């Protein structure tokens, strides 16, 4: 992103650089498993459900 | 301010070049200030002596 | 996130996904599935900075807009000749000479 | 053209704002001649050929 | 006299945007640079 | 294009915008004033110019 | 590059280089909402990642 | 009380609320009184204009002037720069006039 006070790009990492989201979908990864879903739990009104893996 | 008088002055618009001409301004302000321009923290191991 | 320093190159942008995420509901009144669309321009009212509109240069103004009329007139007002010569490209021509946009109009484009 | 180049004045009109924007004034008249030798004088323009 | 005509084309190379005419396009990539008839013939005679 | 200082129109040429900025002082009641009195004395037989009867 | 395809013109509306219109912020609220939690993480399985994450 | 309120030229703040403006939260980060009533201003460095006046009586539209002043000055990128008055298109009569139109009802 450029800056119109200083003229340049910002020196932010990217993407490829977050422990939380490589971190994150590797933990929805492996407790969804070979599962054909994937979200762990989703959000509702009426109230959370759960997946069921054993783990 | 030349190029801006040349600029027409009832159809003033900001652009990035009116944002910096007022940064420049300010900077030379701050610039001309008749403390800042000789404190300095740091010693120089003869104001410290 | 406004009130404590966050980096407002990637704070406003984000806050822009989310306004825009958070737009679209999908009823399910009777005999119709409605959609609910709020432009961006209630958020603008509320007090969103716009990055860079008609053709401005980009991140033109700041968050501190008074989210209401005043701002709206603020940002609306700074950049108003800019407006009109985006106007009349695209032509929207009408020659009541308005004493504020002059020979372009409003009501069609707006 | 040649003398403009040469010549070291400088022409800015901007004293006469900054001048008659300082002489005395009662605001409820029909009128008070500061806007009216700034209308007639109109000197935004520089082209002082 | 100093005007503005409603131009044609849009791109910038530093700042990667795009704007409305290149009558400022140029003025915006200058930002970018600074921060960072016999009478006719005795006339000529 | 040719864009006014005031009321920010914008044309395409220079002619015209001289005559609209010869279209657009003093206090606002005495425009008010000179503008009903030369609306109230434009048309009449005055200013205008250009069978029966024994 | 899933979300680059749906929003090819809409991610560059809010980051400063085309102009933000309207009608593109509505098709961003379109590719918003139909859409699904399946969706949501095949886009993170899509990126890398580049071994100071890890 | 009542006998006070006319006579009393009240603060830049309190005029706010006849036109039910407000104060938004951002700025008390900031000193704001100051660039109210030392910076924005009337009587801009051209001079004086006849269209840049406003009538002896009814002199609360300097407050709102103040205010939208301010938030023209900094809404803007950049440092709050000092902002003048480029003329109101009306006269101070007619535009306060217009106030009182709007304040006819609630």
């Amino acid at each position: 992103l450029y800056d119109p006070v200083l003229q340049k790009y910002d020196e932010i990492p990217g993407l490829s650089h977050n422990c939380p989201l490589w971190c994150f979908r590797e933990i929805c990864r492996h407790i969804s498993g070979p599962l054909p879903d994937r979200a762990p739990y989703l959000y509702l009104s009426a109230g959370v459900f759960w997946l069921m893996s054993p783990r | 301010a030349h190029v801006a008088s040349h600029g027409l002055h009832g159809n003033m618009t900001l652009t990035s070049s009116e944002i910096q001409r007022h940064i420049t301004e300010f900077i030379s302000s701050w610039q001309n200030h008749p403390i800042v321009q000789v404190s300095a923290d740091v010693e120089n191991r003869k104001t410290a002596q | 996130g406004v009130h404590d320093g966050l980096q407002w190159q990637r704070w406003i942008r984000y806050s822009w996904a989310l306004c825009c995420a958070f737009s679209r509901q999908r009823t399910m009144t009777g005999e119709s599935v409605g959609y609910l669309q709020y432009p961006m321009w209630s958020f603008v009212y509320w007090g969103l900075p716009l990055v860079k509109v008609f053709g401005s240069d980009p991140w033109i103004f700041s968050w501190y807009m008074p989210t209401g009329d005043l701002g709206m007139y603020s940002w609306i007002s700074l950049i108003r000749p800019l407006m009109t010569r985006w106007m009349v490209a695209n032509g929207y021509v009408t020659d009541k000479c308005s004493p504020v946009f002059g020979n372009a109009d409003y009501r069609k484009c707006f | 053209v040649l003398l403009q180049r040469i010549s070291p004045l400088q022409i800015d009109p901007t004293i006469i704002s900054n001048t008659m924007s300082t002489v005395s004034e009662s605001t409820t008249q029909t009128l008070s001649p500061a806007s009216s030798i700034l209308g007639k004088l109109r000197p935004s323009n520089s082209d002082f050929s | 006299p100093p005007t503005a005509s409603s131009g044609h084309g849009y791109q910038c190379h530093v700042c990667s945007a795009v704007l409305f005419s290149p009558l400022d396009l140029d003025a915006h990539v200058a930002s970018h640079g600074l921060h960072g008839d016999v009478e006719n013939r005795k006339t000529a005679q | 294009g040719y864009q006014c200082h005031v009321c920010s129109a914008v044309l395409f040429s220079p002619l015209d915008l001289d005559a609209h900025v010869a279209s657009h002082l003093t206090s606002s009641e005495i425009q008010r004033h000179i503008t009903e009195f030369i609306s109230s004395w434009q048309n009449h037989p005055i200013v205008q110019v250009s069978k029966t009867a024994q | 590059s899933m979300i680059l395809t749906q929003f090819g013109p809409f991610i560059e509306s809010i980051s400063g280089i085309t102009d933000q219109s309207n009608d593109v912020f509505e098709n961003a609220a379109k590719a918003f909402s139909m859409f699904t939690r399946s969706d949501v993480y095949k886009a993170l399985d899509e990126i890398p990642f580049s071994e100071d994450a890890m | 009380l009542a006998g006070k309120i006319m006579l009393q030229d009240v603060n830049t703040v309190q005029l706010a609320r006849v036109v039910n403006l407000a104060v938004p939260d951002t700025w008390m980060s900031l000193d704001f009184d100051t660039m109210f009533k030392h910076h924005v201003k009337l009587l801009p460095k051209d001079g004086r204009h006849l269209n840049t006046d406003i009538p002896p009586r009814m002199g609360w539209l300097r407050a709102i002037l103040r205010f939208l002043g301010a938030g023209m000055a900094m809404t803007a990128t950049g440092v709050a720069v000092d902002i003048y008055l480029e003329d109101i298109h009306g006269g101070g009569r007619s535009l306060g006039q217009r106030f009182m139109t709007w304040m006819r009802q609630e």
